[PDB]
Parts: structure tokens; C-alpha cells; sequence
């Protein structure tokens, strides 16, 4: 069958690994099968990122799917106020990096009148070389596609810029000359350190939040040992 | 076993003969081809001068 | 024989009698039996060697994942197992096919019984060549199909052709979706290359001389003089270098070799089914008969250890009573006129979509399917 | 016969059953 | 068969001669794959086949 | 025998086929350079001998 997913190898859970209740629910389509960083909110329970407590453990949210590749809903194991297990200590295997989204890079090629974009197939009109990012992010909504400003995000001040998308069905392009689009994909590495963000995401990034969860060895497998978030 | 099977393996043996190798004798006869229109103006005319 | 199709109420003014002169035209209607005994058996042999009976409408297909071993230590513990599966589904249609004849009261009450007879057996020919005709659209049209079985709707499927779900790893060999087994030969005139390439496209599925699989190429008189020239180590059409003999048949006429034993190996055998064979070349038996188009070759293999077996599926309905060919009465069964109806019901689609293959001869260009094969075209061959 | 290793605890979720078109999906594991 | 002929073109066969013909040398022939022809059709002396 | 491979190299034995392969016609009056080889050797298919 075409997939593997993530689950846990080796888990104890007499060790510091433990049970808890669901704060909100999981998505199914975006969060199941899935190396989740969680929380603790403040109530008892788990929240996928950075609850009150910051990022305490991992989570997968182990989910059945049918032949034709969907999920679903009546489970004991996903919903608000349904128990779960969480890991500081254990392997994860046939590993992969979480995301939420979707991301890409914009670069301009042109120093010179304008270039074209397109979302879905569907064609930005025209983007200035040198626009501001406002301005970049104004040429994407402005198709009549029925995605809007609170689907995309932009941010670069130089020829160099980049697309983020909560959703997962729009798809950034170039269709003109003078601009090039990139997709920015992430794929589990050997001998690797990841980390857990506030997202709930795990990247082999830190940035201005990371606490670390764990290490590699050869790319498909996560040897698991988070350092808890700390005030 | 070897389960390998080719059009040889599943036909038949050749319906070969030998020609005649004019070699490893003393002799060859003369090859004296006579086509049936001279056998009968041979005969014809055989008969005619009889 | 001519292609004339009389379609109508037959009247009187459409009456066949004896001639004044004392013919007997009524003598004279099975006189191409014979003519047509020759297509009837060509038929009746393609018929029983490409197809089976469907006894089960729907095919299952599946997809198994795996698992490795790993280096132990002393203190440690290896990985965990799983193994995930998928499966997918094929079927075999079935439509509906009728016929009408009808005669006015002037027509019954002077036809001789042989004029309507001779109808009776023209119905009974067009009912053979519908069959022949969509048994061989199911092997040569590329395209996919539809059906609706148990109140559930089905791909229906010829070889593999770039849609579906794609053929299984065997060995290192490894396909993807767009695989496919109506393939051109990139050159106007056919190569022994062309017949390799061909044998490949069954070989990679394990389906192989190695594995017990038999072999016939089907081919049009047009390739079957290019392959009689097919010598081991000649250079060939298009640069192509044989790489086999092609070896004559027992049926051919005799020949002259520079050696008192002829060959290394054997002969093929004259027959294979009730095909009659020229020859071979490589693992190829060699069929020739132009109801193979020209510019066509078709491949297919049988048995070993894969069971390769016919490979186009005939379905027929699944009530008794609706199963053959069969005469209903009419709506006029009086006077001023009478009519009634022939029917049948069938259909068909390949369950071991990689047991034979098909290559167009040509420079460029996708395949075609050759237009008196393409489902639209009609109902006669 | 796919070259896809599947390597961890088997939970819910990894179950095989009784598919929604009535193929029983454990039939096939000899296939 | 195989050889070049008039007009440029080449045999499909080779004449295969029938038994009441001469034994006689020939280049590249030293087996026969299949039959000779029958001596007479009909009444006719036949010489051979092609 | 006797013919140009790759690289310049010379055959100095025929490639005689296995028992199960498909067949060839002999291209010359000598038999091929070799000895026919049996089908199989312990349990494996055997092509041909060199």
C-alpha cells in the first residue's frame, strides 16, 4: 500500500510518559497520523503547541483510514475530552518532520516592469519588480479565486520574499518570466536534532521558540527526549 | 526443476535428409540434366529413321 | 458477402421465385457456404483461444507492504512491524443487442420457406460477427470503461494502457501508473528489435519462457514477410541485428541448408490451438492472418507459472433465460403484417491485464486503435 | 511486495477489517 | 533462396528437384529440410518445385 | 567463431544454445566450436555454453 505513517517504536509510560485528556479536538485532515508537540492548558488537559505550560511531550493521534484514504470520525482517541498518551521518552518510527500549511518562495529574477504570478492555475494580472510585501500579498487575493486575506500570509523586503498559506489547497506559482516560485517541502535527516514549537509543529529548525525533542540516527526513525519548556 | 520452454522444446524434430555430397567416393556421375521434350524428340526421331 | 444491407418490412415486389427460365433461385442462397466456412473457422479459432466465460463479475487486486531484520546488540532492542494492504477492483460489462424482421400478408402468402430461411441464417451470421467484433474491441481499444454490477459501479479494463492502478513489482522491476502495453514501434517497417521489445513487455511481469509461459505473435501477412527474413546476426530494417533465425514450420515449403543436420533445436509445431503456424522467432510461435490489421502486432502469452490463461472475459447475463441468442414474437403477429425479434445480451473486459500486448507499426505518435476494432465503428467486423 | 517498511507498535488504527464494498480485506494476505 | 537472380530479383525458395532428376553438386546445400516433389502430377514429369 | 564483438575482440568458440532454447539453423557445413551443454546445472537453468 502506497504509505507508511509515524507511530511510537519503543514507549513505557512508567517512565515520565503520560495520560491525559484532549483540550480541544484534533483535525483529522491536518493533526492524525502525525508527530504532534503538545502542551498543557490551563485547565488538566493537552493542547496541540504551546498550551499554559509550553511544549511538555509528543503526541501521535493514531487514526485508522479507509481504502479510498479517508479518516474517520466516530474515534475514541480525537476529540475534546477523549484520553491520549504523550511521550518524553521513547522512538518514533518511520519519522517525519510536522507542518501545518503550506510554503513557498518567491524570487525576482526581473529588475525591470513587471511579472506574473498565478494561484491555482489562475493568474495574478501583474506584480511590479520591487513591490513592497503588502503590495505582493494585494496581487494574490485580488483573484477571483474566493481565497482572501486571512488564508495567506507574505513577508520579504527584497527581491527574495515567501508565501504562507494555513490552508492546504492553495498552490503559489510563476507563470510569466522574471519570477521564479519555489515550494518549500521538509523531509526527515540522518543524524539530525528536532524541535518542538508553539505551532505544535516539528522542524529541524529553531528559531525564536524550539524547545528540543530529539535526534535522527538514520532518517526514519526519531529517538525521543524532550527537554520540557521552561518559564 | 527447470520449468523453460521454447517453440523448439514444444515442436517437432526436422524432416532432414542428406543431399548428394559428391565427396569421400572415387567417381561423380556426369550430371546430364535431359528435360521430357528431348526425350521424345529422341524418341521421335528414333523412331523416324528406324 | 457484398456489403448491401436491406433493412425494411419485406413486401411482395421483395419475393424471390423460380424464374421463368426454370432457375430455381431459391436453390442458390447457401452458396457461399464455403466462403464463408473459412471466416466462420478463422473465427471459431480466435474466438476459443482469446477468450474464457466470466463466472465472477468483479476482480479483486492488492498491494502488500514488507519488512527487514536488523543488526542485534546486547543490551538494546530492535524496530517494530507492520504490514499495510490496499486493494482495488475490475469488471466486465454487458449491453444489449437486438434485431427486427417483419413481412407483410402478401409476402407469407407466395415466399418460398428457403427465402426465409436464408434471413434466419444471415441474422445468425451478423450475430457471430457482433461477437467477433466486440471480443476483439476488448483487446485492441486502449480506452477504459464503465459498468454497473450488484448496484455498483466498475472499471472496466483492457491491458494496461496508462490507467489504473500500475502492475506489480517483479523482481527489480519496478512501473508506475502511465505503464502500458500499447506501445508503437518508433520506425514505418517492423525490426527483429520489434519482436524482443514486444517479448519484454510480457517478460517484466515475470510472465517469461523461464517461468513455462508460451508465446504467439499474431500478425497481418504485411510483418510476416518482413519476419520470414529474419536471419541470426544480419543486420535488418532499420539497423535493427536479429537476434534468432526465424525457423519455418513443417508446413512450409521445403528448403535447402549447409548442413546435413539443419538446425540446432527442433522445428515449431504446425498448430498451435487450431491456429495455423509459419514458424517462429526467439520464443514467438508466428500465426499470420489479416484479421490482424496491417501495421499491427499482437502478442499474448499462455501459461507457466502465473497461469497466464485467454484474455478477454465474456460476461453474460446472470439469468438462464436471458443467456444466448434468442427469438421473441412480435408486436404484429396478424394480418396486415407479422414481425419478431433476435436478441442477445454479453459483454466483456481482461482480468490479467499484462498477459499480452500490442504494438502499432509506425514513426510517431500514440496508438491507434485500428478503426475496425474502435468501439464506436459498429456492429460487424 | 511494495518496498515500504512499516516499523512500530501496531495499534488501533493499523486494524484491517471487513471493507464498506464487503471485500473481507484478511482474505488476501496469501495473494 | 536468398541468392540474387535476374532482373535483380532474389529467390524466395530455392528450385527443389525431384527424384528422377540428376545427382548433382550444389553450393550451401548439403542437408534437405522437408520433402522432394513427387515425380509425376497428373501424368506430367515434373522436374522439381519452387 | 571467428566473428568481431565489442571492442574488437574475436570469438574463438560458438555460443552453442541450451536444449530448451528456441532452435537456429546451422550456419555452416562445420558443426559450431563447442559442446551442447545440458539444460541444467545442479538445480539452475542453463542458457548456453561458451
Amino acid at each position: 500500500a502506497l504509505k507508511t505513517k509515524p507511530r511510537w517504536d519503543k514507549y513505557d509510560g512508567y517512565v515520565g510518559n503520560y495520560r491525559g485528556v484532549l483540550g480541544e479536538d484534533i483535525d483529522l485532515d491536518t493533526e492524525a497520523n502525525r508527530v504532534l508537540a503538545v502542551g498543557t492548558n490551563s485547565n488538566g488537559a493537552i493542547v496541540v503547541g504551546a498550551g499554559q505550560t509550553g511544549i511538555k511531550g509528543l503526541m501521535i493521534v493514531a487514526v485508522g483510514a479507509d481504502i479510498h484514504g479517508a479518516m474517520l470520525d466516530g474515534g475514541i482517541n480525537n476529540h475534546a475530552g477523549d484520553p491520549q498518551d504523550v511521550g518524553k521518552h521513547g522512538e518514533i518510527t518511520n519519522f517525519q518532520p510536522t507542518v501545518f500549511g503550506r510554503t513557498f518562495g518567491v524570487a525576482i529574477s526581473a529588475t525591470e516592469g513587471n511579472v506574473k504570478l498565478a494561484v491555482n492555475g489562475v493568474d495574478t494580472g501583474n506584480i511590479a519588480y520591487d513591490t513592497s510585501a503588502a503590495n505582493l500579498k494585494s496581487g494574490i487575493v485580488a483573484v477571483d479565486d474566493g481565497f482572501t486575506a486571512d488564508d495567506f500570509t507574505v513577508t520579504g523586503t527584497a527581491p527574495n520574499f515567501t508565501i504562507v498559506t494555513t490552508r492546504t489547497d492553495v498552490t503559489i506559482t510563476a507563470s510569466g518570466e522574471g519570477v521564479t516560485v519555489t515550494e518549500a517541502t521538509s523531509v526527515a535527516a540522518a543524524g539530525t536534532n528536532y524541535y518542538g514549537h508553539a505551532d505544535g509543529t516539528v522542524n529541524a529548525v529553531k528559531g525564536s521558540d524550539g524547545v528540543y525533542v530529539g535526534h535522527t540516527q538514520e532518517a526514519d526513525r526519531l529517538i525521543v527526549n524532550v527537554k520540557d519548556e521552561e518559564d | 526443476a527447470n520449468r523453460t520452454v521454447s517453440p523448439s522444446t514444444q515442436g517437432v524434430r526436422p524432416a532432414m535428409r542428406q543431399m548428394y555430397n559428391g565427396r569421400n567416393v572415387a567417381t561423380r556421375p556426369i550430371p546430364l540434366i535431359v528435360d521430357t521434350s528431348e526425350i521424345r524428340a529422341i524418341m521421335a526421331a528414333a523412331a523416324d529413321a528406324r | 458477402t457484398a456489403p448491401v444491407r436491406q433493412e425494411g418490412i419485406m413486401t411482395q415486389g421483395d419475393l424471390v421465385t423460380v424464374t421463368s427460365d426454370g432457375i430455381d433461385l431459391n436453390a442458390l442462397w447457401n452458396s457461399f457456404a464455403e466462403s464463408i466456412a473459412i471466416y466462420n473457422e478463422a473465427m471459431d479459432n480466435l474466438i476459443q483461444l482469446l477468450t474464457y466465460p466470466v463466472t465472477v463479475p468483479v476482480e479483486p487486486v492488492v498491494q502488500i507492504g514488507e519488512t527487514t531484520f536488523e543488526e542485534a546488540t546486547e543490551l538494546g532492542v530492535p524496530r517494530g512491524a507492520g504490514l499495510p494492504i490496499e486493494v482495488f477492483q475490475m469488471g466486465y460489462d454487458l449491453r444489449h443487442y437486438d434485431k427486427r424482421n417483419a413481412y407483410s400478408w402478401m409476402f407469407l402468402a407466395d415466399a418460398d420457406g428457403r427465402q426465409v430461411e436464408a434471413i434466419h441464417d444471415a441474422v445468425l451470421w451478423a450475430d457471430k460477427r457482433l461477437v467477433f467484433r466486440k471480443v476483439m474491441e476488448a483487446l485492441f481499444d486502449n480506452r477504459t470503461r464503465r459498468a454497473n454490477i450488484r448496484n455498483q459501479a466498475y472499471n472496466v479494463y483492457p491491458l494496461y494502457n496508462g490507467d489504473g492502478v500500475p502492475p506489480p513489482r517483479f523482481k527489480n522491476n519496478v512501473f508506475d501508473e502511465t505503464h502500458s502495453h500499447y506501445v508503437i514501434s518508433h520506425n514505418s517497417v517492423v525490426d527483429s528489435s520489434d519482436l524482443e521489445d514486444l517479448m519484454e513487455l510480457l517478460a517484466e511481469h515475470g510472465y517469461s519462457p523461464q517461468a513455462g509461459t508460451q508465446f504467439l505473435l499474431l500478425a497481418n501477412k504485411a510483418e510476416t514477410d518482413a519476419i520470414r527474413q529474419f536471419r541470426r546476426g544480419v543486420v535488418n530494417n532499420n539497423g535493427a541485428t536479429a537476434g534468432y533465425d526465424f525457423i519455418p514450420s513443417p508446413t512450409q515449403p521445403a528448403m535447402m541448408l549447409p548442413n546435413a543436420e539443419g538446425l540446432l533445436g527442433n522445428q515449431p509445431a504446425p498448430t498451435f490451438g487450431g491456429l495455423a503456424v509459419i514458424g517462429s522467432y526467439g520464443f514467438w510461435n508466428i500465426v499470420e492472418e489479416d484479421y490482424i490489421p496491417p501495421g499491427y502486432l499482437v502478442g499474448v502469452g499462455y501459461g507457466g507459472a502465473f497461469n497466464l490463461g485467454n484474455p478477454v472475459g465474456l460476461r453474460q447475463h446472470a439469468n438462464p433465460a436471458m443467456q444466448g441468442l434468442r427469438i421473441i414474437a412480435g408486436n404484429y403477429q396478424r394480418y396486415p403484417l407479422v414481425d419478431g425479434f433476435y436478441a442477445r445480451s454479453f459483454g466483456t473486459g481482461v482480468r490479467q491485464r499484462g498477459g499480452a500486448a500490442i504494438m502499432q507499426i509506425k514513426a510517431s505518435g500514440a496508438y491507434e486503435c485500428p478503426p475496425i476494432y474502435k468501439k464506436g465503428g459498429g456492429f460487424l467486423v
